[PDB]
């Protein structure tokens, strides 16, 4: 009978994430090529040790946006390779002398990473959750909630 | 909210759960007229009970319906329990569960004939009887110790360690407040004064819980008294007249730590409660010794705690520390311990209810209150 | 318990604590009613993006966050068919008793053990901090308690044969 | 206190009373007559109860009384205790001598004849009113509004009673009774709440029931979002405290309750629901009408209070044209424009509409029926009042 | 439904407070208007309904016979609650010097304070405490015929057994 | 800067307001009830209630110089409460025409109107008139897309800042002819009529707090990210001078207060009011008010004996549950001026989701 069928779907158009958040500028292929030129220098900065730098560089650019998908996991999987590449005594040393713009770039992939276990390591991601926020504290999570979905 | 109701031999205590003292302290006594009620009218009752006996017994039989923690009177205990809730407490008792109490090594036929009339007379909605050296050791705010409890009718130690009592180490002695004035009577009579009647008792009474106190030593006490004023004081009496004593003040509280003096082979107080320690297993001793606790009224004499802490360590071994926990309130501590239990929010599922009873009869007291 | 959790439960504390910022909010599609808007989902701007928290396949816990509202769901261990059934059973308890533990789901989210709603009366009327530490000493333990069942049934399984075997 | 018309909202569940340009009722009370009973329950000298107790002074003290309605369904029940509910609001809420004064009454769309004919008779030769006029309690919720056209649709205690207007023109052959209100949802609270064991068949427990569902139900938007809270969640769970001391859960019984008003199957009658009776009572009217009904429908009387009603009724007559007018296709949906109109004020729109519309008639002295034509034509003296 | 009394159907009965001073069959010096001795007056009703009434617990009072009827239905459970263990010898006089000793009227101590209206003036009080005196001294020695009715030195526990049970809780 | 906790309230206290002698406070517990509180030497007494409305109250506040309450509730209502001479209170029903709840009041600075945020995408200007002793209500609907958290005043009666949902903090024109005088030629406009946007300004989070500078030529509002944001505007339709965001490394502020105007007092979720101080150069986070940032045997009373064993038998052992170290135990809901020249607010008071009322002195 009629008490199940909807009408607010097609009486009350509802706001959408690109109301609340504004549209991404820089196109699919734009972002794709940016990304593609950095990923390379990730993985030599690996293959040199100075996997350290390799996050530097990594993480001064970040794609995002629900039509990029098989770029933004390639981004995810040369983000946790750096991470899984980093001795952890070190690490206080890079989290205290990162932006709180690049606290928030490193803890928002983090989370990504935490999401998908058949194929990352957790346990360095959770080593470095504790590191980033003892160091750069709780407010860094909170920048996380808040932020972008289609980050 | 619960009522908790020690009806103890000498005092009935009684109040609400969780309330911080008893609200109703009173004798344990119904008194009975004994002479010619001669004016007619003149708003006469056929008996008396508490504070209200007590106030009018020079022409009064008094007799307590308890006597060595054992109901002996259950006609006149009904009137105890009556007065409780109805004048005293003034609730109605159908309204509100009674935690009742009693001593350990008591008679099964006393925890059913109270369990009996608190649901077939006093119509409860639900009750228990907990041990009353158990609430006196929730009373001190603990979980290990040895409870000294002594009233006016008995005396009873009970070791506990980690929450779990001994029971084979539990002592009863037949032996307190009561027995020490009748004692005094005895003693009295020797001075020059003659106390007789069930009224002329609570005179004496009277005296013992104010010029009565414990020597810390006994013999040297007993020569400094029969050779000194400093010892001796006085009491007046309701007909004015002045009552002087003396080596009689500490010769009365003595009976607890020689209960040869009236003619009971037992060992005292302070040797009862170290044949209960020694009773316990090993390893528990050191933690019993550190956590005496007096409880009850026949606790209260000036010095007991000083003196029951000397003739401990001399029968403990020298090698560790004793302590006896005597608060100022001991005089109502196992009624504070009852007060503590009724509010405790499992306590809430160990009441014997109304409905078990009715099912199950008098004997589930016995299966489920201990 | 604790070692070898340490590292996950310090994770899901600190998401946890950033997660319960929680408001009295009157719901936007409905008038004079407040709703725990995580659960409803029908106005999207005061959802918070749901972030996953991650030890193995196995053990995880989801948080989804919203201004008035909290749902927080976990996987625990289940590594033979005996945990399977013992962890599902004994979640069954658990939340049978929700409405005693204030915080508790009485269905899980699809493919979670169990599933808690903290939501914004209980911040306002429950220590937030002592909350946390419930959910976090419930992820300590619960494992320890699941093990300790499959040892009491195997102790049964033993009472049963010798008490069957000896009287031949 | 006034020398213009009293008026008199003689409702089912509360009596409202005052005078001509009120802006709000001068009084309001429970519509409950009481006897003295003792009933194994507390006594108190802080009160002392007489042989008729009513009104306030009776849900004051309710715990000592054997509480009686003279009215179900919109109806006077038992006149002898309608006069006691009468007598006191006039002698002791007023305060007044009731000799030749003018008084407006009101009563539901569909009474029996007999019921207007003995109230009429009560006002002239009990207290002998000047004046008396009674007005259809719905077309007196449209005075409130200041308005002339769209559906007035009533819930009181009693009953749930719809009129249609259009251009002050009142459509007769469409106005309705929906036998279900604010006292059907009452006793369906009991009867859920005796699922839970709780019991409140004494005659003073049905006030605090009442005040119960009053604090805490509401209205559903979407049945199975509600059923999903309530079968999942906890978070619908609410104590309340009745006048005793007792505390109860109650949890589904918050909104499955004011359901029966939407689904009164629920409480056994077979008509159909406030949004199906709103549809089927517009539909009914001629096809150049139709659109300024639905863009009006008018809520009134306590019953149409429930938090939620007006977005629930909304959407299930937005939803129940979809159904029976577009047969399901999406492509006309945004045109269909309904609203409600669901004022703060509305639980008092009969009272607060019969104090405007005693002031538009307060000097027209034949408009009133007359105690001197009355005394004349008996109950055809009331021919007066409309068909 | 518990049993009202007949005499709620009886008009212009004299009244006291809002008692009724019921037509009575007695030897008790006293205001009470003389009953017919072959008709039963609320005294005999008030005995043949008291076991009944005393079982149900909810009871609506309709008017002034009422009042009078559950004062007389709780002084029997004073009399009951007296005259336990008595030879009918003694229990005469026990019952007559509880009827007669000094008792708090509607108005003063009273239970149901809140149902009986206080007397209407210093007067009226004392016709009512010589009514009430009347009554319940004609209520104990009535009731003993019945409790004493088959051996006379001993009460019959068939009567004596509702010395626990109270109309709807209240007592005097 | 010293705490000094003035009042315990049974229930959470979302918003309050003291009257201009600081002798009474209002308060809004989590009910349908505003209790009224008074000095009682140097405590506080429960007054009165308030208890007009059908649904949880959501905000309150009191007129300075003209002594009105004014009260909203998700029954979507407002009251104005007028003091009548025999000292009881007035009630009045403001139709706010709102179609869902009503969440956040503010009396403007002249007095003369009021406005009230709500869930119904929009905002209800209410003033009165003395030809109709009516309250009515002008709506500011175009820019706002969702619920809105907080208002505040412009120092001049007709600019309106509002926090909403939909992550952005918007500043309107509430002009309304026959009560304002002509708007002065200032930073955020000149040509001003009713519901004019001169802002649109962004943030990570739902914006909770809003509140103009005291010369009223900046902005400042606070974030559910974490973090305070000051807008420094040039003119209109031109970009602002600067819009400088603090990022707090702690949970979000709810609540906002210019100290003056190089000084930012904020509060909420974290539990303790902070200090941020700064210009249209730069922001910074710069002190913790509450003590509370550094983290800082006889006889046994029968309450302790009964606590000891309910916490053995309720809990899991004897110990108590410990205080935080801050003040408060619960998110600071408001944050309010009491003391100082306009513009140099020298104390301050808050209340909380833990009921306290706290005053602050800097
Ligand atoms: N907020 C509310 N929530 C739920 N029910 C309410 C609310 N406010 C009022 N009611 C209910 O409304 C009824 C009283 O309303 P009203 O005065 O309009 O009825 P009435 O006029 O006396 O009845 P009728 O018109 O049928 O004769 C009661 O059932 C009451 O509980
Ligand atoms: N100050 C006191 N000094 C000595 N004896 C006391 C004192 N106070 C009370 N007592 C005695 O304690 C006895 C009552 O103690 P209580 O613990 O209440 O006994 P019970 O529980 O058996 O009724 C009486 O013998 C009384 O005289
Ligand atoms: F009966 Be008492 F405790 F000696
Ligand atoms: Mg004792
Ligand atoms: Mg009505």
């Amino acid at each position: 009978t009629f008490r199940t069928l909807d009408v607010d779907s097609i009486t009350e158009p509802v706001l959408t994430e690109q109301d609340i958040f504004p549209i991404r500028n820089e196109t699919a292929e734009q972002v794709q090529a940016a990304v593609s030129q950095l990923i390379p220098q990730a993985r030599s900065a690996i293959q040199t040790g100075n996997a350290l730098q390799g996050l530097k560089t990594l993480l001064s650019y970040v794609p995002y946006g629900n039509d990029v998908q098989e770029v933004r996991t390639q981004y995810l999987n040369a983000f946790v390779d750096v991470l899984s590449n980093i001795r952890a005594a070190d690490i206080p040393a890079f989290v205290k002398e990162c932006s709180t713009e690049e606290i928030d770039n490193i803890v928002n992939f983090i989370y990504r990473g935490l999401a998908n276990p058949q194929a990352y390591n957790s346990s360095v991601l959770l080593n470095w959750h504790e590191k980033v926020v003892e160091i750069s504290g709780i407010g860094c999570i909170v920048r996380v909630l808040n932020s972008r979905p289609d980050l | 909210t619960a009522l908790v109701c020690d009806n103890g031999s000498g005092l009935v205590k009684a109040g609400f759960a969780g309330d911080d003292a008893p609200r109703a302290v009173f004798p344990s006594i119904v008194g009975r007229p004994r002479h010619q009620g001669v004016m007619v009218g003149m708003g006469q009752k056929d008996s008396y009970v508490g504070d209200e006996a007590q106030s009018k017994r020079g022409i009064l039989t008094l007799k307590y319906p308890i006597e060595h923690g054992i109901i002996t009177n259950w006609d006149d205990m009904e009137k105890i329990w009556h007065h409780t809730f109805y004048n005293e407490l003034r609730v109605a008792p159908e309204e509100h569960p009674t935690l009742l109490t009693e001593a350990p090594l008591n008679p099964k036929a006393n925890r059913e004939k109270m369990t009996q009339i608190m649901f077939e007379t006093f119509n409860v909605p639900a009750m228990y009887v907990a041990i009353q050296a158990v609430l006196s050791l929730y009373a001190s705010g603990r979980t290990t110790g040895i409870v000294l409890d002594s009233g006016d009718g008995v005396t009873h130690n009970v070791p506990i360690y980690e929450g779990y009592a001994l029971p084979h180490a539990i002592m009863r002695l037949d032996l307190a407040g009561r027995d020490l004035t009748d004692y005094l009577m005895k003693i009295l009579t020797e001075r020059g004064y003659s106390f007789v009647t069930t009224a002329e008792r609570e005179i004496v009474r009277d005296i013992k819980e104010k010029l009565c106190y414990v020597a810390l030593d006994f013999e040297n006490e007993m020569a400094t008294a029969a050779s000194s004023s400093s010892l001796e004081k006085s009491y007046e009496l309701p007909d004015g007249q002045v009552i002087t004593i003396g080596n009689e003040r500490f010769r009365c509280p003595e009976t607890l730590f020689q209960p040869s003096f009236i003619g009971m082979e037992s060992a005292g107080i302070h040797e009862t409660t170290y044949n209960s320690i020694m009773k316990c297993d090993i390893d528990i001793r050191k933690d019993l010794y550190a956590n005496n606790v007096m409880s009850g009224g026949t606790t209260m004499y000036p010095g007991i705690a000083d003196r029951m802490q000397k003739e401990i360590t001399a029968l403990a071994p020298s090698t560790m520390k004793i302590k006896i926990i005597a608060p100022p309130e001991r005089k109502y501590s196992v009624w504070i311990g009852g007060s503590i239990l009724a509010s405790l929010s499992t306590f809430q599922q160990m009441w014997i209810t109304k409905q078990e009873y009715d099912e199950a009869g008098p004997s589930i007291v016995h299966r489920k209150c201990f | 318990m604790s070692n070898t959790l340490r590292p996950y439960l310090n994770a899901v504390r600190s998401t946890l604590t950033a997660s319960l910022a929680l408001e009295e909010f009157s719901s936007e599609i409905v008038e004079r009613q407040s709703q725990p808007e995580v659960e409803v989902g029908r106005s999207p701007e005061i959802l918070l993006k749901p972030l996953v928290v991650s030890r193995n396949e196995q053990e995880q816990c989801l948080i989804e966050s919203s201004v008035n509202s909290v749902r927080f769901s976990i996987r625990i261990k289940q590594v033979d068919e005996i945990e399977r059934i013992l962890v599902r059973k004994f979640m069954q308890f658990l939340m049978g008793r929700a409405e005693s533990f204030f915080i508790l789901r009485r269905k899980p989210v699809q493919g979670y053990d169990i599933s808690f709603l903290i939501t914004n009366y209980h911040t306002e009327e429950m220590l937030k901090h002592k909350l946390v530490d419930f959910i976090i000493e419930f992820m300590e333990e619960v494992d320890a308690e699941i093990s300790e069942m499959k040892l009491f049934l195997n102790g049964r399984a033993r009472l049963v044969a010798e008490t069957y075997l000896s009287c031949f | 206190m006034e020398s213009a018309p009293i008026v008199l909202d003689n409702g089912t569940g509360f009596v409202k009373v005052g005078y001509a340009k009120d802006n709000f009722p001068r009084f309001q009370f429970p519509s409950i007559v009481g006897r003295p009973i003792l009933r194994a329950e507390e006594k108190t000298g802080n009160v002392q109860i007489k042989d008729v107790m009513v009104g306030d002074e009776a849900e004051a003290v309710r715990s000592l009384l054997q509480v009686k309605y003279p009215m179900e369904n919109g109806i006077i029940r038992d006149f002898e205790e309608m006069n006691q509910l009468w007598d006191y609001t006039f002698f002791e809420k007023l305060k007044i001598d009731p000799r030749g004064r003018k008084i407006l009454l009101t009563e539901p769309p569909m009474n029996p004849v007999a019921n207007r004919e003995k109230m009429c008779e009560t006002m002239f030769e009990r207290y002998g009113f000047g004046g008396v006029y009674v007005a259809i309690q719905a077309v007196l919720s449209l005075y409130a509004q200041g308005l002339s056209s769209g559906v007035v649709v009533d819930s009181g205690d009693g009953v749930t009673h719809i009129v249609p207007v259009y251009e002050s023109v009142v459509l007769n052959h469409l106005v309705g009774r929906l036998d279900v209100a604010g006292r059907d949802a009452t006793r369906y609270l009991i009867s859920l709440l005796l699922r839970k064991g709780y019991a409140f068949n004494r005659t003073a427990d049905f006030e605090t029931v009442r005040e119960m569902k009053e604090k805490l139900c509401y209205v559903s938007y979407d049945l199975e979002l509600d059923h999903k809270l309530s079968e999942e969640t906890t978070v619908l769970m609410r104590n309340y405290t009745l006048p005793d001391g007792r505390v109860i859960k109650v949890g589904s019984e918050r909104y499955e309750c004011p359901e029966c008003l939407f689904q009164p199957h629920l409480v056994g009658s077979e008509q159909p629901g406030l949004s199906e009776f709103i549809f089927d009572t517009i539909q009914a009217a001629d096809v150049d009408i139709r659109k300024y009904l639905y863009r009006a429908i008018v809520l009134s009387g306590g019953s149409s209070m429930y938090a939620g009603l007006p977005s629930r009724l909304e959407k299930e007559i937005k939803q129940l044209w979809f159904e029976r007018v577009l047969h399901g296709d999406p492509a006309r949906l945004p045109n269909f424009k309904v609203k409600i109109e669901d004022a703060p004020r509305r639980r008092h729109a009969v009272f607060i509409g019969g104090a405007v519309l005693a002031d538009i008639m307060a000097q027209n002295d034949h408009m009133w029926v007359s105690k001197a034509e009355w005394e004349e034509y008996g109950v055809r003296a009331l021919d007066k009042l409309g068909p | 439904p518990a049993y009202h009394s007949s005499f709620l159907s009886l008009t212009d009965v004299p009244t006291t407070g809002n008692i009724a001073m019921l037509p009575l069959k007695t030897k008790f010096r006293g205001p009470a208007y003389p009953a017919d001795e072959s008709q039963m007056d609320i005294i005999d009703e008030c005995i043949g309904l008291f076991r009944a009434n005393c079982f149900f617990r909810n009871f609506e009072i309709k008017g002034p016979a009422d009042r009078t009827l559950i004062y007389g239905t709780l002084f029997i459970s004073e009399c009951l609650g007296r005259v336990n263990g008595l030879n009918y010898r003694d229990a005469e006089r026990q019952l007559n010097s509880l009827a007669l000793e000094n008792f708090s009227i509607p108005g003063s101590g009273f239970p149901l304070n809140a149902l009986y209206a206080p007397p209407l003036s210093p007067q009226d009080a004392e016709i009512m405490r010589t009514y009430l005196t009347q009554f319940r001294q004609e209520l104990a020695y009535r009731l003993l015929s019945h409790v004493y009715a088959t051996e006379k030195d001993h009460p019959s526990k068939w009567w004596t057994c509702f010395s626990k049970r109270r109309f709807m809780n209240k007592a005097l | 800067a010293t705490s000094q906790v003035l009042h315990i309230l049974p229930k959470p206290s979302y918003e309050h307001a003291f009257n201009s002698q600081r002798t009474e406070f209002v308060t809004t517990t989590a009910t349908n009830q505003v209790e009224l509180y008074e000095q009682d030497g140097n405590g506080w007494k429960h007054a009165r209630t308030f208890s007009d409305h059908d649904k949880i109250v959501t905000c309150v506040d009191w007129a300075p110089k003209s002594n009105r309450i004014v009260t909203c509730s998700q029954d979507r209502n407002a009251y104005v409460y007028e003091k009548r001479p025999d000292g009881t209170w007035k009630q009045t029903l403001v139709l706010l025409r709102l179609n869902r709840a009503a969440t956040f009041v503010r009396w403007s600075p002249n007095e003369d109107k009021f406005a009230v945020g709500s869930g119904a995408r929009v905002i209800s200007v209410c003033y009165f008139e003395q030809e109709n002793d009516w309250w009515v209500s002008k709506h500011l609907k175009r820019p706002l897309r969702s619920t809105i958290l907080s208002l505040d005043w412009h120092p001049n009666n007709v600019l309106l800042a509002a926090g909403c949902a939909d992550r952005k903090a918007y500043v309107l024109s509430a002009y309304v002819r026959d009560v304002d005088a002509k708007p002065e030629a200032s930073v955020w406009g000149s040509r001003l009529p009713f519901n004019t946007v001169c802002a649109e300004y962004p943030s990570g989070g739902w914006v909770h707090a809003v509140g103009f500078s005291p010369s009223g030529n900046a902005l400042a509002y606070a974030g559910h990210d974490s973090s305070v944001t000051i807008a420094y505007p040039s003119a209109p339709e031109q970009p602002p001078r600067a819009l400088i965001t603090v990022k707090l490394s702690q949970l979000p502020l709810r609540s906002l207060l210019w100290a003056n105007e190089s000084a930012i007092v904020a509060a909420g979720y974290n539990y303790s009011p902070i200090l941020l101080q700064g210009n249209e150069s730069g922001w910074a986070h710069t002190r913790d008010l509450d003590a509370g940032t550094s983290k800082t045997e006889g006889p046994v009373s029968f309450t302790a004996l009964r606590s000891t064993f309910r916490n053995m038998d309720l809990k899991g052992s004897s110990q108590s549950i410990s205080s935080l170290p801050t003040v408060h135990q619960n998110m600071i809901a408001t944050l309010r001026p009491y003391a100082g020249t306009p513009g140099n607010i020298t104390a301050f008071t808050s209340s909380g989701t833990d009921g306290r009322v706290v005053l602050w002195t800097l």
